[PDB]
């Protein structure tokens, strides 16, 4: 049978490696496929934690499977526009946009960081380089 | 909720043999104390009803509040049974119950079947011993009426002079229509007393 | 390592055992809560913490931390770590 | 801690729920938690007494169930089957609450439609406020928000509810819900 073991803590494995294991040990479906679900899961989870830390709030309804989105209540401008943290789970890459009230994404940039870092500080970083972003589009917009 | 049983008799001298020595057949014993209280339909619509045999009755653990001081009905936690009559053209095999249950807290168990509008019928103890086989019991016990009603840990008032004792084997299933566990739990109950029929002679029995 | 002040306060089931089986009883248990305080700085405010293992991994959040005005849960003793190097930056 | 139930039945409420949730996630970054449901059952034996059983599924573990309008116990599940058997009681009729829990930054929030077997959509809140404690204070900080998180109808309808009071449990007494659907009924 497969045992999923964990790097960081070999003696007590996280509820989802367990969890994860005992799905494969069912037989319902090919390993590959749990597995991968355990990726991306892995992924968010621990993303999630680090931005809960450092006052970043999950976005859903915006975005669809390859990112997961990031924001915070003052990125929200005038007329239900907002500025986001966009992270490819595929590409592992960041990108800094906001998008109108409708949903259609008005601007894009492509910010890249030390990789597999997963800092608080990183977040920081992250999240001042967006509010540059706005200050330069602002601008922008007013010429 | 089905129940499968075979029961028996042990006399009293019977008793104690068939005690220490079933503590060598299985696994070992559990004392048990049980107060029991029935309730009775006080409409009694002669036609649809069917008030003598569906009606309810209902119990609790006592383990050990009656010895320390006066029983407290308030204080112990209470569960109501509904047991029917065992199924016929069993002879030859174990026999079946229908029984369903539920646990009852923060109430006035009493006050709610009585405003229910069952009424106060029997009011006997259940006294002993049960073992254990997987995922079927076996209990030995004698049925001690009480000196009173919530009658306390001194008296435990006996039925009769011979005293003798009563053996109950315990199988559960949930699902009455699944014929697979109705045959392992037929098997199960096969074996269990064939090792206690060695033991002692116990067969199936109406209701 | 970094200098802080912390009392840590674990409370173990088989200190409290009456005889053996309770031992036994102990010993067997599914999960415990270790209460950790930390001062972070004498004019701050303390902020504590409770641990809380459990032995088949049910629980996934294994670190509950309080401070003044917010609470959180962290599953990684890295992440409540540098949660702490959070709740101190000018000298992070 | 403080928390305040709110009750709609207006039909433009009836709508609402979906479209709220929705708005609620995406404008505010609420966060799913568990779904909530709750089942209210009402019926009486031939002598005429009342009896019915109500069932949060958040805490099922422990069903309530109250004898005519009087005297209650909490019971099993199985419980209710035994009363089906002994058919002294008389047949069913019967409520439903669906809906889901949503943590809004420092508050806990219910929206969920009321309905017998799909009947009608009149919306139940439910916003548990940490903090305070202090009914005075938390009564209007929780109004506050809940005007802003649903404002776009909020100019064109009024409530019916419950006034919102202090409990210690994070979800509302079963026996509270029952007396609200026993005034809704």
């Amino acid at each position: 049978r497969l045992v999923l073991s964990s790097s960081a803590s070999p003696l007590s494995p996280p509820r989802h490696l367990r969890a994860a294991e005992k799905n494969i040990a069912l037989n319902t479906q090919p390993p590959a496929q749990i597995l991968n679900r355990l990726y991306f899961f892995c992924i968010q989870t621990q993303l999630l934690e680090v931005a809960q830390c450092a006052e970043l709030h999950a976005v859903q309804g915006y975005y669809s499977f390859p990112y997961l989105t990031f924001s915070k209540g003052k990125w929200r401008k005038d007329g239900d526009s907002l500025w986001v943290l966009a992270y490819n789970v595929e590409s592992n890459s960041w990108s800094v946009r906001l998008l109108n009230a409708a949903g259609q994404t008005l601007y894009t940039q492509d910010v890249h960081t030390t990789k597999g870092t997963l800092s608080i500080e990183s977040f920081s970083r992250l999240s001042y380089l967006l509010e540059v972003q706005i200050l330069l589009f602002n601008v922008q917009t007013a010429c | 909720m089905q129940e499968l049983y075979l029961l028996g008799v042990v006399p009293s001298r019977r008793f104690e043999a068939v005690v220490n020595s079933l503590s060598k057949t299985l696994d070992g014993p559990k004392t048990i104390l049980e107060f029991w209280v029935v309730y009775r339909p006080k409409d009694v619509p002669p036609n649809l009803p069917r008030q003598p045999d569906s009606w309810l009755r209902l119990c609790s653990n006592i383990e050990s509040h009656d010895e320390t001081d006066t029983e407290w009905s308030k204080n112990t936690q209470w569960s109501m049974y509904l047991e029917g009559n065992s199924e016929p053209k069993r002879e030859d095999k174990c026999g079946i119950r229908p029984v369903n249950r539920a646990k009852l807290t923060n109430g006035s168990v009493t006050e709610f079947v009585e405003k229910m509008g069952y009424e106060f019928s029997h009011e006997y103890i259940i006294q002993g011993l049960e073992y254990f086989f997987f995922d079927t019991t076996v209990r030995i016990y004698q049925t001690l009426i009480p000196s009173q009603q919530r009658s306390i840990k001194p008296p435990f008032h006996p039925m009769n002079e011979e005293q003798p004792w009563i053996l109950h084997v315990y199988t559960h299933v949930a699902d009455a229509s699944n014929q697979v566990a109705m045959a392992k739990a037929e098997a199960n109950l096969t074996k269990v007393k064939t090792l206690l029929s060695a033991f002692c002679d116990l067969k199936n029995v109406r209701l | 390592q970094r200098d802080i002040s912390f009392k840590f306060m674990p409370n173990y089931p088989w200190e409290k055992a009456k005889d053996f089986l309770e031992l036994e009883n102990s010993l067997s248990i599914n999960r415990l809560s270790i209460s950790w305080r930390i001062m972070v700085s004498n004019f701050e405010p303390a902020i504590f913490i409770q641990h809380t293992p459990t032995l088949h991994g049910t629980d996934k959040s294994v670190w509950r931390c309080k401070d003044q005005y917010s609470s959180n849960q962290f599953s990684s003793l890295k992440n409540v770590c540098q949660y702490i190097e959070h709740h101190i930056n000018s000298l992070s | 801690p403080v928390h305040g139930v709110i009750y709609y039945s207006s039909p433009s409420m009836a709508t609402f729920l979906s479209p709220a949730q929705d708005n609620l996630v995406r404008t505010y970054f609420a966060q799913h938690l568990k779904k909530w449901v709750v089942q209210y059952k009402l019926y009486r034996n031939a002598v005429t007494p009342k009896t019915l059983e109500f069932l949060k599924q958040n805490i099922n573990p422990s069903m309530l169930a109250c004898v005519d309008e009087a005297t209650m116990i909490d019971a099993e599940p199985e419980l209710e089957d035994i009363i089906v058997r002994t058919k002294l009681w008389n047949f069913r009729q019967s409520f439903t609450i669906e809906g889901s829990i949503y943590e809004v930054g420092s508050f806990k929030v219910a929206i969920a439609n009321v309905l017998q077997k799909s009947v009608w959509k009149g919306i139940l809140f439910h916003v548990t406020y940490d903090g305070t404690e202090s009914v005075d204070l938390a009564r209007p900080i929780i109004q506050e928000f809940f005007l802003k998180c649903f404002l776009q109808n909020n100019k064109s309808v009024t409530p019916v509810y419950e006034s919102f009071f202090n409990q210690p449990r994070h979800s509302l007494d079963s026996k509270l819900l029952l007396q609200l659907f026993k005034q809704r009924i």
